[PDB]
């Protein structure tokens, strides 16, 4: 999504906290966006069921 | 314009090109054993 790496140990045995809490915001949001999108989907197929 | 509940003034001398160390959030050798200021600060630093 955007950021070194998309594992999220690395990220915390690789840089300090103050920082890598920019990294990490990124991966939120895009791991949220992604299952927010998954589940509306989910709906209008339960709806057509 | 603003109001606060106390104000804290810290006062020492230190080598002049490690005022950098002083801010926030980095490390270096005063920032690690002599004085370290947490994340989330909020006030201000002036040197001279």
């Amino acid at each position: 999504f955007g950021a070194i790496s998309s594992v999220l140990n690395d990220i915390l045995s690789r840089l300090d906290p103050p920082e890598a809490e920019v990294q990490i915001d990124r991966l939120i949001t895009g791991r949220l966006q992604s299952l927010q999108t998954y589940v509306t989907q989910q709906l209008i197929r339960a709806a057509e069921i | 314009d603003l109001c606060f509940t106390n104000v804290y003034a810290d006062s020492f001398v230190i080598r002049g090109d490690e005022v950098r160390q002083i801010a926030p959030g980095q490390t270096g050798v005063i920032a690690d054993y002599n004085y370290k200021l947490p994340d989330d600060f909020t006030g201000c630093v002036i040197a001279w």
